[PDB]
């Protein structure tokens, strides 16, 4: 299995390949919407 | 007497040198059969989805639980993931990319989407069969959960709970963004949170019957429909259910929430800690726990 993408865009998987940007949901920041 | 029987599949795979894997299976086992009632006429089958060394545990940790405390017929059958596999993937190859983790097209993800096919998989002379994951806790006699066949609409071929996170929100995201006025990922009564694969009953002759479902099996219709909903997932028969559940609801009979009440709360700390509530709201006397997500269950 994979991690879960916590952001909205791209795949489903987090550190998505195909992905360069990270929209975070709302209240949170960061690569992987850490803080 | 006419000899009834009644059919459940659980998948259990990779259980060699995995305790936390078969503690689940026992939790689960335990539940389901100390709880579970038959008449004198009746045949409990259990289907297990394994390869060769997770049916050597599965046989062990079985013989210490049978036969029931109440004495009913009980038969196990155990399927090879990989033949199922290659049966599966002609027919399930096109959905991988949308729904499996990540890119692109793997046999190890094919048996993920076993219960999309089981109509084409399982022998004809299986009409109905319950497919239960090995988290959960049963808290009823199982026998009750077949009656829910009974109160399929015209149409339906699948009966199936809700999602209880708003994953599915989370997973719309772009669907949702184009369609302001959209129920689709939105919590119940009035939304359509998507599904959860837990507890899926699977009327394999109303599926082999119905000219909807079949077509929504096609390559074309599964990439059209992808792409429509901008969906991407990696969990498999439960993201293809939850998609074609969004334009078809018609198909599935909602079971109530008591038949699979989720645990996971994952998605809480992720982003939807406002909205959390009105998804994971579930109330009445618990039938099922699923202890998703590793969440232990309460006893
Ligand atoms: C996102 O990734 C996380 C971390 O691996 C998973 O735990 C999430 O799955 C959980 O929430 C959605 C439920 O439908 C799953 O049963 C549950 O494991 C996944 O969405």
């Amino acid at each position: 299995q994979c991690e879960s993408n916590p952001c909205l865009n791209g795949g489903s998987c987090k550190d998505d390949i195909n992905s360069y940007e990270c929209w975070c949901p709302f209240g949170f920041e960061g690569k992987n919407c850490e803080l | 007497v006419v000899p009834v029987d009644y059919h459940l599949l659980m998948m259990f795979t990779k259980a060699e040198h995995n305790a936390p894997l078969q503690a689940k299976a026992r939790v689960a086992l335990s539940s389901l059969l100390r709880l579970a009632k038959f008449e004198a006429h009746e045949v409990l089958n259990l289907h297990f989805v394994s390869e060769e060394a997770s049916r050597e545990v599965a046989k062990a940790l079985l013989r210490e639980l049978l036969p029931p405390a109440a004495g009913f017929k009980c038969k196990v059958i155990f399927h090879d993931v990989a033949v199922l596999t290659d049966k599966l993937f002609p027919v399930v190859e096109a959905m991988q990319k949308y729904f499996s983790a990540g890119s692109g097209t793997y046999y190890s993800d094919s048996i993920f989407f076993l219960s999309v096919a089981m109509h084409q998989i399982m022998p004809k002379e299986i009409p109905r069969i319950i497919q239960l994951d090995l988290d959960l806790k049963y808290k009823t006699n199982i026998r009750e959960l077949f009656e829910e066949f009974d109160n399929f609409l015209p149409g339906a071929v699948i009966g199936i709970a809700r999602e209880m996170q708003p994953v599915y929100r989370h997973t719309f995201w772009q669907f949702r963004h184009e369609n302001p006025k959209t129920r689709v990922g939105d919590p119940p009564p009035e939304g359509l949170p998507g599904f959860n694969s837990g507890v899926m009953l699977l009327n394999l002759e109303a599926m082999r019957q119905s000219p909807l479902y079949s077509h929504l099996l096609e390559p074309s219709w599964v990439q059209q429909l992808a792409d429509k909903y901008h969906f991407r997932g990696h969990l498999g028969d439960q993201d293809f259910f939850t998609m074609i559940g969004m334009e078809h609801p018609e198909l599935f009979h909602v079971l109530d929430c008591t038949w699979n009440r989720q645990l996971c709360t994952w998605w809480r700390d992720h982003g939807y800690s406002d909205v959390f509530q009105a998804y994971f709201r579930c109330e009445g006397h618990v039938k099922i726990y699923h202890g998703n997500c590793n969440t232990p269950i309460p006893e």
